[PDB]
């Protein structure tokens, strides 16, 4: 068996009768999950996998791209030098678990190995015909919905001295967080101060220890700070939730100066800047009534930032980030790979 | 395909701020991270920051965070570096350079912007002085005389020099310009003729300084 | 930090010579080396990416080799457009660069100097000029001696390019001094070192006389 890319299908739990954009999608371009899934282990065995050149990564993105297509219909949209008008009717919009599976002739690596940055070599290795049950969750600067680590915190990133390649972070302990909008555009977000001091205090000793252990960068402390630039659905969390756009200050999440929860900021927008295309998507006004999402942070999105000549100082600043939603989606197919038979 | 074209270069006292844009073309802006690497006079090229054009995500070196602000506009598919607070060190020709890679980093620079160079002086725009270089009898070697003009006090670059109205090319040697203590540059330009024609051939230097407006057309003779 | 560290700094070539530069590296990097030529004037062109990936448009005479802390850049067969500056590049840290210059048998240079015509002096300083002309190697020493006392720092070089016709170089010295102290002395010399002068020369003259 050989490593191959072949033209993998979907699956997902999705139901017939479902108004949701997600399940209307999944039902015509996916199957019935597997009632039992198979999962046969392949011990006295090891083999390595690279979550950062992983062409299942580019199926989902692209499947995804043609989900917000005929989902979130812009009332207009400018693209190039062409103005797409359209309808933009108000829709529910809730990711579900999807599952991408092998064709015939083919089937997918699952590395079980607990504390696995990636790349490397794995000791547990098992063969399934389907991945795991994926949210395909678009979100910036803070990973929502998405699994947990097993272990402690584990950093990934295809090469950690490269400042331009982002840092994955995937979380052991779930951050809770309650966003909720009542200024028909005003929300905002609530996160218990307690769990994410908590949080955040083994991440930034897990950066250090990812840091002294494989890379010649040493720095004592390790510090958060608010993007320097950029767009603001990047220099802000950017997410979905009941079809509205929502804009979230995070700059109380990465303050350094540390009483209940945290309170967020955020602001609904009608015009958005689209991740899946070069453009700006205009969409309708908000709906009325109380918009609440409750998710949990699983993971980090951050870039660390350009190290000084000659210089190391007892501080590394790391700042939030995102706009590729391709890290989105290694973020949870990074253990699984294609091959052929 | 992919061409890069920045702004001229640009003059400016100390503190005060300097904006470079960085227009692109022939590729698909959003698609390469676009750097700014500058390089001092004799120094090797130096990192400032980059920028993902998608959505403006940026990073810095060390320092540069301060007083940088790197930007880009999606639609016209151009870059901007702005710097304020401009120091005399931050003297140097500036870079805009285009990943290779599509959607990745590979810091492999294939396409780069031609350039912009950011002079920080507290000098202010002056012409030069034209002083002759007599050849007399030290510079005859026996045989091939050697007579020139003396570019001085001058500011900013460049200062063009020619002789005979560009006729006599042979054997002349204009040397780089250097920066005095002053503040202003000063360079020489000689050529070396045969002894026997320096009672029969006008020899010109004829020097201009655009910045200024200043055209001077200086006649050499060996001195009484 | 990453040190980039490259040899030698200055290499003598000849038309058609099989060149080999080095670069170092303070720590282990495997492959993503990237190596540049930049010409006077325009901006760096890429050569080799990734250790020995030719970029396209290069000439095929270039080769990029190398591994971990040491990577070499070689040209099999060089040629006139091949005169320039060539960097080693890994991630945001540049090498300080690799210059070559044509090789041509050693010349010693044609010194004169200058007294400072009697315009600059009306206007208040003098500059003494010194030309070395038509030299190779590129290296020299001048000194400046004002009535056999030496003169330091308050001096100026300029060298021109190497010559495209006969690969020589030329280089002038400026002494810059008030009216008042040229005035006080008398005696102006220019003392030239240079390998193709078994003695150094001196070149001086006498303020107002010859
Ligand atoms: C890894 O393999 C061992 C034995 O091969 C097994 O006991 C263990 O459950 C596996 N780990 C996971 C996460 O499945
Ligand atoms: C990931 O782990 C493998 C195996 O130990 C190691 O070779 C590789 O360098 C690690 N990657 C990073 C970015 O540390
Ligand atoms: C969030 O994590 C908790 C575990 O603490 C789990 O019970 C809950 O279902 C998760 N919610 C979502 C939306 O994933
Ligand atoms: C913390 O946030 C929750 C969000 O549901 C809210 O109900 C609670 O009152 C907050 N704690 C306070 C205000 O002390
Ligand atoms: C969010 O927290 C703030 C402060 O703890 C509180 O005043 C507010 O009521 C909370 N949000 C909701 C919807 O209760
Ligand atoms: C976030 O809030 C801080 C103050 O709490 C403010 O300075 C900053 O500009 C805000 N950023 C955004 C993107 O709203
Ligand atoms: C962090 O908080 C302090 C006080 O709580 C505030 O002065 C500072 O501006 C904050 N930093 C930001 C918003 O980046
Ligand atoms: C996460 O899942 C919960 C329930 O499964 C949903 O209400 C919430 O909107 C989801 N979050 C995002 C960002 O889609
Ligand atoms: C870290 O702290 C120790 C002592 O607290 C000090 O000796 C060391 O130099 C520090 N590291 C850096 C990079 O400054
Ligand atoms: C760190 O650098 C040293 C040499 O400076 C090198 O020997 C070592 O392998 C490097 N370690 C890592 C993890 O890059
Ligand atoms: C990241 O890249 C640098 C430069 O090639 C290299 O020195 C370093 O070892 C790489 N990191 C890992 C974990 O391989
Ligand atoms: C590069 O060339 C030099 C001299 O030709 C040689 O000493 C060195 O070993 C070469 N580098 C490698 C990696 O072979």
């Amino acid at each position: 068996w050989e490593d191959a890319d072949t033209t993998l299908f979907c699956a997902s739990d999705a139901k017939a009768y479902s108004t949701e954009k997600h399940n209307v999608w999944a039902t015509h371009a996916c199957v019935p999950t597997d009632p039992d899934p198979q999962e046969i282990p392949l011990e006295n065995v090891t083999e390595n996998f690279n979550m950062w050149k992983n062409n299942m990564v580019e199926q989902m993105h692209e499947d995804i791209i043609s989900l917000w297509d005929e989902s979130l219909k812009p009332c207009v949209m400018l693209t190039g030098g062409s103005t797409i008008k359209q309808a933009c009717p108000k829709v529910t919009f809730e990711p579900i678990p999807i599952h991408y599976c092998a064709p015939a002739g083919f089937a997918i690596l699952k590395c079980r190995d607990e504390d696995f940055n990636g790349t490397g070599p794995c000791k547990n290795v098992s063969t399934v015909q389907c991945t795991h049950g994926i949210k395909p969750v678009v979100s910036t600067q803070l990973l929502l919905n998405g699994s947990l680590a097993k272990g402690d915190i584990v950093i990934r990133s295809e090469n950690l001295t490269n400042n331009a390649k982002v840092i994955i972070v995937q979380l052991n302990e779930p951050v809770q967080i309650v966003c909720i909008r009542p200024d028909i555009r005003q929300a905002h977000c609530n996160v218990t101060r307690g769990k994410w001091v908590n949080i955040t205090k083994n991440v930034k000793e897990q950066l250090w220890k990812i840091f002294n252990k494989t890379t010649n960068i040493t720095f004592n402390n390790t510090i958060f700070n608010s993007p320097a630039g950029g767009d603001l659905e990047i220099t802000t969390h950017s997410f979905n939730c009941g079809g509205e756009f929502f804009y979230c200050n995070t700059s109380d999440l990465f303050n350094e100066t540390n009483n209940e929860n945290i309170t967020l900021q955020c602001r609904i927008k009608q015009i958005v800047r689209m991740w899946q295309r070069v453009g700006q998507a205009m969409y309708a006004p908000p709906i009325a009534g109380n918009i609440t999402c409750i998710s949990n942070i699983t993971g980090l999105l951050l870039t660390r930032d350009g190290v000084n000549d000659t210089h190391d100082k007892e501080n590394e600043t790391f700042r939030p980030t995102g706009g590729d939603m391709r890290d989105n989606w290694r973020s949870e197919l990074y253990k699984y790979k294609v091959i052929k038979l | 395909r992919a061409h890069l074209v920045q702004s001229g270069t640009a003059m400016k006292k100390p503190g005060a701020s300097v904006r470079v844009s960085c227009q692109t073309s022939g590729y698909t802006f959003t698609a390469h991270i676009l750097f700014w690497f500058r390089q001092a006079p004799g120094r090797g090229l130096e990192w400032v920051g980059w920028i993902k054009p998608q959505y403006g995500a940026v990073n810095f070196g060390g320092g540069f965070r301060d007083r940088v602000t790197l930007t880009r506009d999606v639609y016209r598919e151009i870059a901007y570096m702005d710097i304020r607070g401009l120091k005399p060190d931050d003297t140097a020709v500036y870079y805009c350079a285009r990943d290779r890679s599509y959607g990745d980093s590979s810091w492999a620079l294939d396409a780069w912007g031609q350039g912009t160079t950011v002079v920080v002086s507290a000098a202010s725009t002056k012409g030069p002085s034209v002083f002759p270089l007599a050849p007399s009898s030290k510079s005859t070697s026996g045989g091939t005389a050697a007579l020139g003009c003396l570019v001085k006090d001058y500011f900013p670059e460049p200062v063009t020099v020619s002789w005979n109205s560009g006729a006599l090319t042979s054997g002349v040697h204009t040397f780089p310009a250097v920066l005095q203590s002053s503040g202003l540059y000063s360079l020489s330009s000689v050529v070396t003729v045969p002894s026997s024609s320096l009672g029969t051939q006008t020899y010109i230097c004829n020097v201009n300084h655009k910045p200024s407006n200043t055209k001077v057309d200086k006649k050499v003779e060996p001195k009484s | 930090y990453i040190h980039v560290t490259q040899s030698p700094s200055s290499l003598s070539v000849s038309i058609g010579d099989r060149v080999t530069i080095n670069c170092q590296t303070s720590q282990g990097v495997g492959s993503d080396l990237h190596w540049y030529q930049h010409k006077p004037g325009r901006a760096p062109k890429l050569l080799i990416h990734h250790t020995s990936s030719v970029e396209d448009g290069v000439p095929s005479r270039f080769s990029g080799s190398g591994f971990h802390t040491s990577f070499n850049l070689t040209i099999s067969d060089l040629q006139a457009d091949d005169i320039a500056t060539y960097y080693c590049q890994v991630l945001q840290f540049f090498g300080r660069g690799s210059r070559l210059h044509i090789k041509r048998t050693v010349a010693a240079p044609s010194v004169f100097i200058f007294p400072p015509s009697d315009e600059q002096l009306k206007s208040g300083t003098a500059s003494v000029v010194c030309l070395l002309n038509n030299f190779y190697p590129r290296e020299a020493k001048v000194q400046w001696k004002v009535d056999n006392a030496l003169q330091s720092g308050n001096s100026q070089e300029s060298v021109t390019e190497q010559d495209s016709k006969d690969s020589t170089y030329s280089l002038s010295s400026t002494l810059t001094l008030s009216k008042a102290d040229y005035e006080k002395h008398k005696v102006y010399a220019c003392e030239v070192t240079h390998q193709g002068l078994s003695s150094p020369v001196t070149k001086s003259f006498n303020r107002g006389e010859c």
